[PDB]
């Protein structure tokens, strides 16, 4: 809004090239793909002016797993195969030890935790290591399923409220700002 | 070539002294009044057959189509008015004249004494074609990445048009209202130079739209939905949420492609995608493509009505000869019939479950 | 519609300055040649520009609103929910993305 | 190129005697109007298709552009004051003149008599184009011109 | 130096675009009529840049390199060690103190 005041519009959520005053002045088509992505994360995660969003998890069932514990940022979800409910999480909460951990109690052996990834980006490390797919049964859903060790699956069902939820921060994976706005050739 | 003998200069010489020689050879003074009409029937009829036998030079590759439109529509050092000047003075032989019905509409152009004719004349048309030359001069200027060529053609597409409903139709509003005996001339005097102008600024957009049709819709469709049920009969499945993000009725990646690139030529009236009769040059749509998205926008108003994949139907069981129990399970919705009183059971597809499927026993 | 000195609103305010200065005797001639052929462009420049506020509303508000609240309760009767802190970015009265478009 | 046969020395010399050779060879002194205005309407119509034909030398890289605007707006050594000088000498053939409705506008630029004092005048264009050139000499050297070139091209 | 140039691709090369296109029998004249007065002009404004760049090359990169990394493995074979994070802050591919100097 200081340097491209004529040739770039803030239409809706994306940035578009202004059609007037674009004689011989071409944008690098990776640059418009960049800061339309960096203004689409901005409308999912960073809406209020700071990092905060609310996604709802519903636990799932799997063959031969007695209890799955998902802890994020001192918010528990202990599922011992009862009638499943929705636990409305948040991220990133301002608690004392933000992290993410997943521990499953088998039928054969005791509790072996799947991963224990601390830090404020613990949860994005967990959804990166998932095996996610789109969910037909619920909208807008995503049936995550981490594969644990010993061939046991841990199933969950992410429903978010707008856009993609905290799967949208996995657009940032190997993201690079383009070094050139205008292309010259 | 017209063989002479029907001019103004061949009317001043050698005819009006000549027909009175045969008058001395019905009252003899009433020989001219029959002879002139059977001369003036064949006066313009050799002119009608000449001008309805002309063509315009075949031009291509954007060089000479400007060179035509600056040779044409130039002031006096130019054709097409020097031809119309020669046609101008020959419409006044005799004494407005006796050749009124044959040179009526063509001499209705240049006169500027047509004070109530909707003004429909030649002089505006040549400046109506000099600006289709002029905006084509800028494309003959830079045209540096081969874009800014279609940026004038994008106006012929999606409805940025404010001028081009005048520049295309003025060549047709004269000639198709001329006299219908000047047809064949009126095509190649007016609409054929204009059509050769648009068909070189339009046709490299319609071959550049198809590169922006596949690389935003089709090569995400065929790249991801090929060889899946129900586009085939294989075990592999088309993922229903990604089917919802393509063919959705107002937010899908097709309806957010037509309303951003073909908003000028393609309207959603009701639930169908009708083309526009005005504001098509010709542009000839692929007739399967008007049949393809008319089928996709019919699915989205019944199966995808919320915006996500989902519908609700009912089911009533029926009987036959030699069945006791017929059970139907779909997505953990059970229906069991043992030939009792038939009741509808409201179903839902897809159902939120961990084992989606059907079974019938 | 808001300012001045374009100048399509100035030549009309120059053309009328001559024509009202003539005599109130040449009224109907001064109104014919000095203010009509400028005012004729204004009725001509409106109905295309009224269309351009349609294609800068279905690509600036409606195609952001439908992009986030298509098929959510309470718009469509489904399971999922419209998102409240994103709803307050649209329907405010000072900084909402509707009231900052108008 | 204009074919000759039209210029001021062709009007005073060898068409004014030459019209007198064919009139003795219809009342002749009335055709002397009915031949000269047929010649003068073809006098202008061969000049207009000369001057409208001229294009401009395609220049590039900001020094050939700023050297044109030296050479275009420089009195005592330039075209467009030497061209409009020789254009002024042939807008007065005949006798104001007979073709003064055709060379009328272009002679009305290079006047600078401007009793309205707000004409267009072709001065107050060559001191308008040369205050564009003086902007492009502040840019192109002295100093750091890519910084300044945006700051011009941003505010347009 | 650094690409603030909009004019200097013309003033250096115009002396050579004529003379090296003259006839190649006027070579030896075309050098000293055109490019040799121009070359004596640039080499007195370019040389005290290239002799002043080398003072801005050592006092931002080299004298923080040799001041801290001299006599360490693997720039030598001594027991003392080059501290690997400070090696990362110099030669990094897009943020290091060399690539943010060039």
């Amino acid at each position: 809004q200081n340097n491209l005041s004529g040739v770039l519009h803030r239409e809706g959520s994306r940035w578009v090239p202004d059609t007037i005053n674009t004689r011989g002045l071409t944008f690098n088509p990776a640059f418009l793909k960049a800061i339309n992505t960096l203004s689409e994360i901005a409308d999912v995660a960073f809406t209020t002016g700071n990092a905060g969003l609310h996604f709802e998890l519903r636990p799932g069932t799997a063959a031969g797993v007695m209890q799955t514990t998902l802890i994020t940022d001192n918010q528990k979800l202990i599922y011992v195969n009862q009638m499943p409910v929705w636990k409305r999480f948040t991220w990133p909460a301002d608690t004392e030890a933000p992290g993410a951990s997943l521990s499953w109690v088998s039928t054969q052996a005791g509790t072996r935790q799947y991963a224990d990834l601390p830090g404020s980006w613990g949860l994005i490390r967990l959804l990166e290591m998932a095996r996610r797919k789109a969910a037909p049964g619920v909208a807008s859903g995503w049936s995550l399923s981490w594969q644990a060790q010993d061939g046991r699956m841990l199933n969950y069902t992410l429903r978010t409220e707008a856009g993609e939820g905290p799967l949208v921060l996995l657009k940032l994976r190997n993201f690079v700002l383009p070094e050139t706005v205008f292309e010259l050739s | 070539v017209v063989p002479g003998m029907f001019t103004r200069q061949a009317w001043e010489e050698a005819v009006l002294p000549s027909i009175d020689t045969v008058i001395n050879e019905v009252s003899p003074e009433a020989l001219r009044q029959r002879l002139t009409t059977r001369y003036f029937a064949d006066f313009g009829n050799a002119w009608l057959n000449f001008l309805n036998s002309l063509h315009l030079r075949k031009a291509q590759t954007l060089s000479d189509v400007t060179e035509q439109l600056t040779l044409m529509a130039d002031v006096r050092q130019s054709p097409l008015v020097a031809l119309m000047n020669t046609l101008a003075v020959q419409g006044c032989t005799g004494q407005h004249g006796p050749l009124a019905t044959t040179f009526g509409p063509v001499l209705a152009l240049m006169d500027n004494q047509n004070n109530s004719a909707d003004m429909l004349n030649l002089q505006t048309y040549l400046t109506r074609v000099t600006q289709v030359r002029l905006r084509l001069q800028q494309i003959a200027g830079s045209s540096d990445p081969q874009a800014m060529m279609q940026l004038l053609a994008q106006t012929v597409l999606q409805g940025k048009s404010v001028d081009l409903t005048d520049t295309r139709d003025y060549g047709s509003l004269t000639a198709a209202g001329l006299g219908q005996e000047w047809y064949g001339f009126g095509q190649t005097v007016f609409v054929r130079p204009m059509e050769q102008a648009w068909q070189q600024v339009l046709t490299p957009a319609a071959e550049s739209l198809n590169a922006r049709w596949r690389t935003a819709v089709v090569d995400g469709w065929n790249n991801a939905f090929s060889g899946r049920y129900p586009f085939k009969n294989v075990s592999s499945d088309a993922s229903l949420p990604l089917l919802a993000k393509y063919l959705n009725t107002d937010t899908g990646r097709i309806a957010r492609f037509l309303q951003n690139n073909l908003s000028g030529v393609l309207h959603r009236e009701g639930s169908r995608w009708v083309p526009d009769t005005i504001n098509t040059r010709g542009l000839t749509f692929n007739p399967a493509f008007l049949k393809a998205i008319n089928t996709l926008s019919e699915i989205a108003d019944v199966a995808f009505t919320t915006g996500n994949a989902g519908l609700h139907f009912e089911l009533r069981p029926g009987t036959a000869a030699g069945v006791m129990q017929t059970t139907l399970i779909t997505d953990n919705q059970k229906l069991i019939y043992v030939n009792q009183m038939p009741v509808w059971k409201r179903f839902t597809w897809p159902a939120d479950t961990e084992a989606p499927g059907a079974s019938l026993s």
